[PDB]
């Protein structure tokens, strides 16, 4: 504004930002899906107490005693 | 199946291959860049060299001990998840059905055959296997020519060249008369 005052060639009456007056899932809805929550804390506390024993569950290209099984020990 | 398991090896190594033409190349390696050892667990613990195979393109393809690790399944059928007893024990079961006197002959009379049996110390490893299987003072002797394929072809070349072979073959009209069950009588 003071610059506009001090500058003679600068005219006025200008709506500066000239603009355009602009004015302003289904898979679950199938005949066969059953999307169910496991109730994370419920199933978690359930399987949580179920201890799991392991004893060197080792398998990668390991030769000796052909059959192997993960979580070897018991708990 | 061993080669298919080697395609499994490929995916574990990172070789993204799933074609039968690629499978041919795997078989070319199988017959070419694939051997046997005699020590399973020992060589398993032993550090390999990762034999770099080269494609027709020439791409570096390391192997490792997988070349003899995959035929361990031929002796350890459960590696693919298939209950059996291994070539050695199955043959020992065949020995069990024979008789002690005839068994010694068969220890001396071992006819290894098939191109699949072509490996470094294949029969030698198997010798050690059966030595751990067969009792003491048992002289095991293997017979395995270099043509474990054409041995059948030449055997048919001889058998087919016989005059008594008339009865051995089946005439065309014979099957055309009644049926193959006659030949099934002839096949036993």
């Amino acid at each position: 504004d003071p610059k506009y005052a001090d500058l003679p060639g600068i005219a006025r009456n200008e709506p500066d930002v000239y603009e355009t007056s602009d004015l302003p899932q289904e898979e679950l809805t199938s005949t066969s899906v059953e999307h169910i929550i496991v109730n994370p804390n419920a199933a978690y506390d359930k399987f949580k107490d179920k201890r799991v024993g392991t004893k060197g569950l080792d398998f990668s290209d390991r030769i000796g005693k052909t059959k192997r099984t993960g979580y070897e020990s018991g708990e | 199946d061993v080669s298919r398991f080697l395609r499994l090896y490929l995916r574990k190594e990172g070789y993204d291959f799933h074609s039968s033409s690629e499978f041919e190349i795997v078989k070319a390696i199988k017959e070419r860049a694939c051997y046997l050892s005699i020590n399973p667990q020992k060589d398993e613990t032993l550090e390999t060299e990762k034999a770099q195979y080269y494609l027709p393109d020439g791409s570096t393809i390391e192997i490792g001990p997988s070349r003899f690790r995959a035929p361990e399944l031929l002796f350890r059928p459960d590696l693919i998840g298939e209950e059996s007893e291994g070539i050695h024990e199955v043959l020992v079961f065949a020995i069990q059905k024979s008789d002690m006197d005839l068994r010694r002959t068969l220890f001396s009379n071992i006819v290894l055959s098939g191109g699949s049996t072509l490996f470094k110390g294949f029969g030698d490893r198997l010798l050690s296997e059966v030595k751990k299987l067969a009792p003491k003072d048992v002289k095991i002797r293997i017979s395995a020519p270099q043509e474990r394929l054409y041995s059948t072809w030449i055997g048919g070349s001889i058998l087919a060249s016989l005059d008594t072979f008339k009865k051995m073959w089946v005439s065309k009209k014979e099957y055309e008369e009644d049926g193959a069950r006659s030949i099934h009588r002839k096949t036993f």
